[PDB]
Formats: structure tokens, sequence, C-alpha cells
RNA sequence: GCAGCUUGCUACCUCGAUGUCGGUUCUUUCCAUCCUGGCCGUGCAGCAGCGGCCAAGGGUGAGGUUGUUCGCCUAUUAAA
RNA sequence: CCUGGGGCGGGACGCCCUUGAAAAGAUAUCAAGGGCGCGCAAUGGUUGACUCAAGCGGGUCGGAAACUCGCUGAAGAGUGC
RNA sequence: UCCGCUGGUUCCUUCCGAAACAUGUCGCAGCAUGACCUGACUUGAGAUCGUCGGUGGAGUAGAGCACUGAUUGGCGAUUCCGGGGUCCCUCGCUCGCUUGUCAAACUCCAAACCCCCCGUCAUCCUAGAAAGUCGGAGUCCGGACUGCUGGGGUAAGCUUGUAGUCCGUAAGGGAGACAACCCAGCCCGUGGUUAAGGUCCCCAAGUGUCGACUAAGUGUUAAUACUAAAGGGCGUCCCAAGCCCCAGACAGCUGGAAGGUUAAGCACUUCAAAGAGUGCAGCUCACCAGUCGAGGUUUGGGGCCCCGAAAAUUGACGGGGCUCAAGUCGACCACCGAUACCACGGAGUACCGCAAGGUAAUCUCGUAGGAAGGCGUUG
RNA sequence: AUCAUUCGCGAGGAUGUAGUACGAAUGUCACUGCCAGUGUCGUAUCUUACGUUUUGAAGAACGGGCCAGGGAGUGUAUCUU
């Protein structure tokens, strides 16, 4: 499961790109989408790798963004109660473990945004000029963007 | 100053290789198509009736209706619908 | 707390290998440091520095 | 007209000379020198060009009448194969009034050559290394490139 | 390669005007130094040259033609 | 009228082809190569029969210049410009 | 009078928001038509800005000589068409084998982008897809940055194109100032954290950490119209490879350059140790012996610096100043720092709902201009 | 913050203390008589006027010395929505 999230702005951007990051629900910056692993969503996240950051979260990192970061419709925070009352599982945790392991969903839950608009990252990030491989933080972190997901708690 | 002419710029659309110049296959020139048949326009340069705009060469075009030998294809030029008549030898079918 | 490492970096448009003999506090510090003195010496990043091996001496 | 005008490679190569009028011709006169017979020369050495550049065939001609000089004071005048590879096959035209219809006349000829592409490859024997060598770096210096000095043919011969 | 001190190229500023050449007056500036000061080389005997380096403190004038700039010519002058 | 100000020059002022032009399309300059303002009752149509250019070989002053026979020959010819 | 030419054209808010381009024009300071913007209406279910796979178009970069043309030698024959001192024989073209170069009007080859169509995912869509009809225009002086070695040009902050994004019409934050360079697209107030960039002082936060380099005040200048080259350096710091090398080299200190030749040196039988000879006929090196007693020399590829390096009012790393740095290089840590992002409260807008009200990550910038709603004077 | 453990060559990081104490704002109880505002001055940050021609205006481009009043999409006919 590619975390996608976005870290530049939508200024001097070309269209191909910015309506690739518009198909990918991802409009300003520190907003995260989580997409399926399929061959589609990999030529998505790879046509605009200079302006997001992605790679494969862990369940812990997915379960604390539901946790702290998940909104439904009307701009209401998600939380245990509505994930028990429209799930089958114990918590936002198994829910999380349920979706890692390929036999859940984030349309599961009835209402819910797919856009987490995350905090920006506690003690900065690494720099939006280079690539992950060259020092930045663009690109591709691998199981790395846990990391990043983690400051951006 | 440039010309515009219909063969204009058309040294490489309108060109045969090298092993297919002179005849071409015959089985090309009596190939039927069906209503709505998505055909793809590849000009044949040696055939010189009944060819399409060097424009056209390259484009999809769904068959919708037959005037003799020729077929009438609904080709896409940039946004615009055409009505682009061409002989089964310039024409050839798309495989799936 | 010595060591020897090995390889080869990019020096203009070549690659010249190299055995500098590094001391250091442990491997990945010599490592580091071979790094730190191509990059000085020689003005070239860590891609294009290769390291073979890191033997204790 | 100093070399730095037609030097610079920015331009598409204009080399179809049946679509231009009266070019003229390189002062260029031989591109063999030496010994243009014998094969076994061990040591042999390359001069390359090391940018994207435009020689003049005056300035080839100019480098090989130093190099060949030099060679044939140093090593005889049988001592020694030197080659010319590069042939100049661009036209080099200047605008000889305003901007207003600014296609020059042709003004002479030229060779692009790439980084890293030989203009001199030497032969000689094992002794007449260093002269041929320091010769090359003569011929150089009436180019109007940066150029560096490779060895071909017998690089344990001489180290 | 440098300078932008000649002619070009361009059309960015100015056409509800930035008074357009040359001279004169007065002040200043650069050194790529003509003389004055200090050196180095010489195919420097001396005298006098020739070439180069440092150096902008001072000096660098008077006259005939030409509207001239430039340039020529005259006699001085350390140099003009 | 266009015009690296205007004028002199030129017509990039109508039509046609190659490049420019960046492998769909489009793409400017007084950009580069240029051409056209016609010719033909056959230099046109169709059917049949053949294959051309240029070499090598044989044939008598018919020379290394003619015409003729064999071989090579997917085109190196011809198709008005 | 007329003018396509100049100047001026008077209140507020809200919604949306361009074009400086094509064809024709006695057309080039103008206009019409189309693209682009806006408002309304009809229509009724698909649309493709994006991804992945496939059926097709490639003839550009690159590459190459297989065609068209150029282009360099060598080797062996055109017994022939040709040039020269019994056509005795010289002999350049021409044809093959092996080399050396090319093309914008060359291609046996040949990408990456890209374009048509099909399937899939993705997004938009009955709160109205694509299509259609009508009302209103503005617009046809554009310019810049990043690419295309774009074309031309000696080059140009030159001129003329193309793809994207900008300024025009773009705030706020930062580069010293900066139309278009980076963050960023922005309703109001508060709190927090970050972006770009910076942390010696001017100035909020580092006289921060590790490993080296620079000795020149070099530098303290991302992009750039704002930044000097060729050439050279036994300046200094590195990597690698030949050669001599504790069976004793390199550089210094002791006996000789004695046989020879005056082949007028400077126009050997055989010895470890003496030439047809390095130097101001003795005056001097190359060379063997001894000697301190250990590295020496050559070449190639690199980093920084230096010479090359001269301009005009006194002056510009932004200034002060800075030398194991306050410079350069390879990495790292923590903090500072926006109106961005998050959160809270509020305003407006869009659509839906009978209404209460609901949704908005997928609404909030704005020139020419379209549309809507209001304020004011006089009657 | 402090303290403890551990890692890191080091600057520092991770873990726990702790999502604790705090924290915009929303309420309530004391306490106090000034506060909002107005004029001027100073300190800190930001801004080179307005309209126009302009690709680009603070321009060494054009307009205004200042103040008051006057000063620019109106009617007929016709066509269209
Ligand atoms: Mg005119
Ligand atoms: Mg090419
Ligand atoms: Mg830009
Ligand atoms: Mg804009
Ligand atoms: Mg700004
Ligand atoms: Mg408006
Ligand atoms: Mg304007
Ligand atoms: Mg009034």
């Amino acid at each position: 499961m590619y975390a996608v999230v976005r870290l530049r702005g939508q200024v001097n951007v070309r269209y191909t790109i910015e309506d690739t990051m518009k198909m990918l629900r991802l409009h300003k910056v520190n907003h995260c989408v989580f997409v399926p692993e399929n061959p589609h969503y990999k030529g998505m996240v790879q046509k605009v790798k200079d302006y997001v950051a992605y790679g494969k979260i862990d369940a812990k990192t997915l379960a604390e963004v539901l946790e702290n970061r998940g909104r439904l419709e009307g701009d209401t925070r998600l939380t245990e109660e509505y994930i028990r009352e429209n799930t089958d599982y114990d918590s936002i945790q198994a829910f999380a473990e349920a979706v890692i392991e390929g036999k859940s969903s984030l349309k599961d839950i009835p209402k819910l945004k797919p856009v987490f608009r995350l905090h920006p990252p506690r003690k900065g990030h690494a720099g939006i000029k280079r690539t992950v491989q060259q020092g930045g933080v663009l690109g591709n972190h691998d199981e790395n963007i846990n990391v990043l997901l983690h400051k951006m708690r | 100053t440039n010309s515009h002419g219909e063969k204009r710029c058309t040294r490489y659309k309108l060109q045969k290789t090298v092993r297919e110049r002179g005849i071409s296959p015959v089985s090309r020139a009596i190939q039927e198509f069906e209503e709505g048949q998505m055909v793809h326009i590849d000009i044949d340069p040696s055939v010189q009736k009944g060819m399409p705009n060097p424009k056209f060469q390259g484009s999809t075009g769904k068959v919708i209706g037959q005037r003799g030998r020729s077929y009438v294809l609904e080709v896409r030029s940039g946004n615009a619908m055409k009505e682009v008549f061409s002989l089964p030898q310039h024409l050839k079918p798309q495989k799936y | 707390k010595s060591f020897i490492v090995k390889g080869k970096f990019k020096a203009g448009s070549t690659w010249e290998k190299f055995t500098k003999k590094i001391e250091s506090q442990n491997e990945k510090n010599a490592t580091d440091k071979t790094y730190s003195i191509f990059g000085s010496k020689h003005g070239v990043k860590r891609s294009q520095v290769q390291i073979e091996s890191v033997a204790e001496e | 007209k100093p070399g730095s005008m037609y030097r610079n490679v920015r331009q598409r190569s204009f080399t179809r000379r049946k679509y231009m009028g009266g070019v003229p011709g390189s002062q260029v006169i031989h591109y063999d020198m030496g010994d243009k017979a014998n094969t076994s020369f061990p040591v042999k050495i390359s001069l390359i060009v090391e940018e994207k550049c435009q020689i003049r065939h005056t300035a080839l001609e100019a480098a090989r009448i130093t190099a060949n000089r030099h060679l044939v004071a140093d090593t005889g005048k049988m001592g020694f194969y030197m080659k010319l590879r590069v042939y100049p096959h661009e036209v080099i035209r200047e605008n000889k009034s305003g901007m207003r219809r600014a296609f020059g006349k042709n003004v002479g000829t030229a060779a692009r050559v790439k980084p890293m592409q030989k203009i001199f490859t030497v032969a000689v024997e094992k002794q007449n290394f260093k002269a041929a060598k320091e010769a090359l770096w003569h011929a150089g210096q009436k180019l109007p490139t940066p150029c560096r000095i490779v060895v071909d043919e017998g690089a344990e011969l001489v180290q």
C-alpha cells in the first residue's frame, strides 16, 4: 500500500502532472492518500515523484494515521466507536491490520474522507529540491515513509 | 514561400520501405470491413487512387458506410470528427 | 582501530583504485572518513566513491 | 577573422555542398605523414579533444605543419607515422547592409569534433615516444580546444 | 583574450525636445607612462640608444593652414 | 503594402515540392534549395507483346562513334517540365 | 466636418475571468471571421486532463555507409577511355581488399517523448457527460524563465519559432535591492509547526559536530542579460603505475677522466675507473671505488589556489569583518523562519434541501471583459 | 523542562517520566476604575505616490501648484435577442 504524501505546491507545475495529482486527490501540501499497489497506481505515483513522497506503509503507521487524522463527512474526527459500529474489528489498530493484510479497505468505513490532511513534519524534513536518493525527501522512501509519516503525525 | 498542396511534407509519410516497394499484397485490397469496425489508416503510396490525406496517416477510423470500392471512416483530427474516404488498400484492421 | 579501505572512484572522467590506510574508532566511522576524505581531496560526492571492503587491521 | 568566431557548436551541420554555392576549399594539404607503409609501430599515441568544437581548416593545417615539422626534426623523416583523422566537412559561412538577408556566404570549411574524439594518431618506435608526444603537445596549441594525449598501443612498452 | 576610448550590429530608454560638432574656460579621473624618479637585460666600452618591469606626485607648452576632431608643418622643449 | 526605421535593391504580394520543423498534427523570419503562369490529336484511352540504364564477350575500314547476338542487370532507365 | 491618431470617461460588493494567436483585408497603429472568456436555454449518459497493457503511425536524437552526394591513405589489377620524354616502356583516372572521416534537403538501422483506437484503473458526472442554439464582449504592440546543439547571426538585455510554466493580471516569505529566480498561489482574527533560505554581528536561530582542503582576503555570487579565457605552475593535498632501492640508489664529501688522436677535440689485445668530447693547453661533467645510511626519480588522472589579470567621481562578499573559518568539498545534528500546512472561532460564495439546514482536500488571487446584488443625488 | 536508561566518534537521537504540567478559546468567582476612541511623538516590521501610455513606471515617459463648483454612453428610425 503506497502512502503518497504531497510535499510541493501547485505553482509552476505542468498540467499533466497537476491533473495526475488531482486524480490522486492531493491538492495541497502535507496531504496523504492511501492507494493500492496495482500497476496503474504505480505509474500514476511514478509520474508525480518530484512533487510527492511515497512508500510502503506498515500497519502501525496507518493505525496512528487513522486515529489522529481521520475525518468523516462534515469534518468530524474518526474514533474507536465509529469504527466498531461500522466495521467488524476491535479498534482502529485491528482495522489497520486488516487493511495492510489486504482483506479490508479504507472504503469499508462509511463516509470516510480519502484524504488525510496531515500536520507539517515535526523537526522539518530533508528538502523538496532533492529526491530520497539524493538526500532530499521527494520520491520513494520505501518503508522509510513511515518515519516521515510519524514526524507528520 | 512554402506551398499549401495536399502532398506537402509527405516525403516519408508517403514513402514505401525498400523491401515493400513495388506491387503490394493484393489480399490487402479486398479486405471487407464491417459496420462500426475500427480500422487503421496506413496509406499505401503505390495505390495512388482513393487515398486520404497524409494528415490522417496513423489515425484509427470507425467504418460507418461504403461508397463503392472505398469505405467511409469517422476519423479524429485533433478535436474534430472527419469523414475520410479510403479504399481498402489503405486501411488495415485493428486486432484485439 | 586502524583500517584498510579498498575500492575505486571517479577521478575526473576515469576511475582509479585505492587502498588508503584509514584509522578511526570503528568500521563505520572508517567508511565515513573514507567518503569524507575523498569528497575533500577530489570534490566527488559519495555516489562517485565505491568501497569494495573495509578490512580491520 | 579569429577562430573564436567559428568555434562554438550551436548550429546544425552545413555540409551538403550541392545545395550551397562556392565553398573556398581547405588549406589542409595532407592527412598522412611519415612512413605510410610500416604498420609495425609498437607505441601509438593519439591527440584527443575534450570539448565540442569546430576546428577550422587553417587551424588543422597549422597544427599538422607544426606536428609534422617537430616529428621530422625529432624522429627523422621515416621514423614516424602521423594521421590527421578528421576532414573539415562543415562549411563556415559569414554574413559579410545589417541583419537583413543575413544568410552569409561560405568563407571556409571546418571539422566538427566531439568530446574525446581523436584528432591526430601517431605511431612511433619505443625511443621516439617522448618526441612524438611533445610534438603532439605542440600540435594541440594551435587548436581551439583543450587537448590531452592518450596512448593507443604499447601502454606497457612505456611504463 | 582584455578595453569599450573608431566604425559597425541592435532597437531596450527618451519624439507634450535630455539644445546637436570643434574651440575656449575650469575641475577631476584611469594607466595601457611621453618626460621627471627606481630597476632589469643587451648583440650595454663611455656618450647615446634599444626592449621590459615598478611608479599617476608634478609636467605635457607657443605658433602657420584648415570650422575642424584627426593629421601635417615650424621653432623651442626634460617631454612637448 | 511588406521591409531588423524609411528609401535604393528585392517580392519571401497568387500557386507547387524538399529541409527548417524538435519521428502525430501545427509552426515564423528579406530562412535555405527552387519551380510555376506552360506544352501535347498525341507526348491521350484501352488491349496485346515485350523490358530498360550501364557493363563484359562475338561480329568486316560499320574504329575505342552507329547496327546486331549472348550473359549480368528490382531499375542503377523511362514516365513532357 | 472627418480621422483607424492623442487625452479623458464620475459609486460599493459578489460570482466567473481572458487574448496579445490563425485566415482575409490598399492589410500591418484598424477591422471581420475563428480560437480563448462570460450569461442563459435545450438536450438527456456518458467524458478523458492521468496511469498500466495491447493493436497501429513513426523516420527525429543516436548510429551507420545499405542508396544519394562528399572524404583519407596503403595494397593488387583497370593490359582497354587517358597524361608524358617499333605508339619499345613512363603512367593519372577506374575497379576490388584493408584503413580514416561526414551530411540540414542521405538511410540497411533506429529510440525516449508523442498521436489515433481498444481494454483496465483513476477522476468528473442525473446537484447534469458529450453535443446544440442564442445574448455580451474583450483580443490580433506582448514579454520572460527552463528545454529543443531550435533557424539566422561574430555576438547581443539581438531577431524569429516551438513545449511547459510564469509576468501581464500575482499577494505573503527569501535571495541587498530583483515584473516574470525558490517556497507559495491569498477571505478575517488567534495559536502552533514547517516550506524556501539562514543561524559570528548588522538580524530570530550554531563562534554547531565529524573528516579534509585553501594562504590567495582567493572566496564569503543557486538560476541568471548580474560570474574572464587559452596556456603554465619542482604552490600545496591525493590516487595509480614503471624505473633504481639497506647484495647500500638519490643529493653532498675524497683518488682518476691516465691507452688514445693533431681522425688541428669547443668554424685500443684488455683494465671496476679515459670520448673522435659537457665547460671558463692545463681550468669542467657523463662515468667505476669509498662515504653518511634511506628513500629517490619519471609518467598519468584528480581537488583547491596562483601567474596569465590594465579604466577612467571614493565603494561595494549587501556592510562590518572572517584564516583547523564567519571560505571550499563529503556528510550530519539541533534550531530559526511565511497569510503555506494543522486547529479553533468568524465572513462570503457554489450547489442541494419545502424549511431548519447539509456538503466543499476536491470553494475563496486577479487586468481587458461578461453576469448578479446593493449605496447615493434630484424629481 | 528536570531526572533515569541506552545508543552515537561527536553535535545529538530513541525510550520512559508524558501525550503529563502547559496550551487559543469557552464559562464562572473574586479584584480593580479604567477602557474603546481621538491628536502628536517614539520604538520594531513592511511599503520608491496616483491615473495613463506601456511587454515592463518611483521613473531622468506623459498629466496635475492648491481648493471649490461645472465636466463625458443621450434621442429618433430600423434590425436582432
Ligand atoms: Mg511602409
Ligand atoms: Mg545526427
Ligand atoms: Mg518560471
Ligand atoms: Mg498567472
Ligand atoms: Mg515576490
Ligand atoms: Mg473587470
Ligand atoms: Mg496593458
Ligand atoms: Mg463636482
